[PDB]
């Protein structure tokens, strides 16, 4: 724990350094203000220190239980000879289902904003702009992702 | 020169704003509004209305001060003599 307590932060304040990830930060929280989707994946620093493995235990006990869980594989295996030797252990070793409430989640609030982290000393200022749009299952999300492939892109290295 | 581009240098500020119509027109305009207009209007008030005053005064006292003076001939010498 204390070992990678450490790294994390060591690694918190490296985080700096690709510029790329960080705007993205700022995007959501932008967005989504209100809502546990807007927050830093690795979180806030001090919370790490803070951070005691039991309220893991908690959030291990918590959402890793089937069917949360889910197994996949390809290969030469087909299906059968998978699921056979799937099968105890995690049969299961519960890998449970009760709860935890029910699915908890909410839809999230979108908000007309800006968001500017102004330091000019850098060579270079990343822009990102964006609208919020349909979720995963929609019918649209298919149709929109030509639109883009059409506008596409662009970059300083390419031959075109 | 290039007016928006090189004016100063600015470092580690930053800036939150939303949609303009996120918000409202009047966030209290009428209740939270009326303080303020209070509270700055005397730091002037002190400095503003004292010659205000001195004119007013001197605009009557004057103003009276020529009335008599004209108003009456028979005043100081009356129509005896």
């Amino acid at each position: 724990i204390e070992k990678e307590r450490d790294v994390i932060l060591q690694e918190l304040q490296e985080n700096d350094t690709s510029m790329r990830d960080v705007v993205f930060n700022y995007l959501h929280a932008t967005a989504f203000q209100g809502t546990p989707l807007a927050q830093s994946v690795e979180g806030p620093s001090e919370n790490v220190r803070k951070l005691s493995r039991a309220d893991l235990t908690e959030y291990l006990s918590r959402h890793y239980k089937a069917p949360r869980m889910v197994l996949a594989a390809a290969g030469g295996l087909e299906h059968r000879q998978l699921l056979d030797l799937a099968q105890k252990h995690f049969s299961g070793l519960s890998g449970t289902y009760d709860e935890d409430a029910v699915p908890t989640l909410s839809p999230c609030r979108f908000t007309g904003s800006q968001i500017c982290h102004r330091e000019d000393g850098l060579p270079l200022a990343h822009v990102a702009i964006a609208v919020e749009g349909p979720g995963w299952a929609h019918p649209d999300n298919v149709a929109l992702q030509v639109a883009n492939a059409i506008i596409g892109h662009y970059d300083c290295t390419y031959g075109g | 020169g290039r007016q928006f581009g090189h004016l100063t240098r600015v470092r580690h500020v930053i800036t939150y704003s939303l949609s303009p119509f996120e918000q409202r027109a009047f966030p209290h305009y009428f209740s939270k509004g009326i303080p303020n207009v209070l509270r700055r209007t005397r730091a002037c008030i002190l400095r503003v209305a004292p010659p205000f005053v001195a004119f007013y005064l001197v605009y009557t006292w004057g103003t009276q001060e020529f009335e008599k003076s004209k108003r009456k001939n028979p005043a100081a010498y009356e129509n005896d003599r």
